[PDB]
């Protein structure tokens, strides 16, 4: 099976690549975009207002080859703010395609 | 899932999965 330490190593490389992307990717066409971020699980780019933002299932997942075409989703509202889950401070997120 | 090595392999696989679940809720 896939070990914890191999998954941790892959996660650190994913985080490191994401932080390079966050710092170096050119800015969006307007601050009306939702802002790029790393939520500890996936790397989110800038989001167009009023549309869904999809990112490939994180490639460090132990079962990554079980979901090679899956996507995790956020929604960027018309206000340029990530859609939030009520009863929490966290943005709404659909990861169902990246489950085991 | 009948032999000792099935349990030990399951235990090792769970360590990685709990780490994912920590990232998710985190």
């Amino acid at each position: 099976t896939v070990s914890l330490w191999e998954t941790v190593q892959k996660w650190r490389e994913y985080r490191r690549q994401c932080q390079r992307s966050l710092t170096e990717d050119p800015p969006p066409a307007t601050d009306l975009f939702c802002n790029r971020t790393f939520d500890e699980y996936a790397c989110w780019p800038d989001g167009e207002p009023g549309s869904f933002v999809n990112v490939s299932c994180p490639w460090y997942l132990p079962w990554a080859s079980s979901v090679p075409q899956g996507h995790v989703y956020r929604f960027c509202t018309a206000e340029g703010l990530w859609l939030q889950k009520d009863n929490s401070s966290l943005p709404w997120r659909d990861l169902s395609e990246c489950e085991e | 899932g009948c032999f000792t090595s099935d349990v030990s392999s399951y235990l090792e696989g769970q360590a990685a999965k709990e780490f994912i679940a920590w990232l998710v809720k985190g």
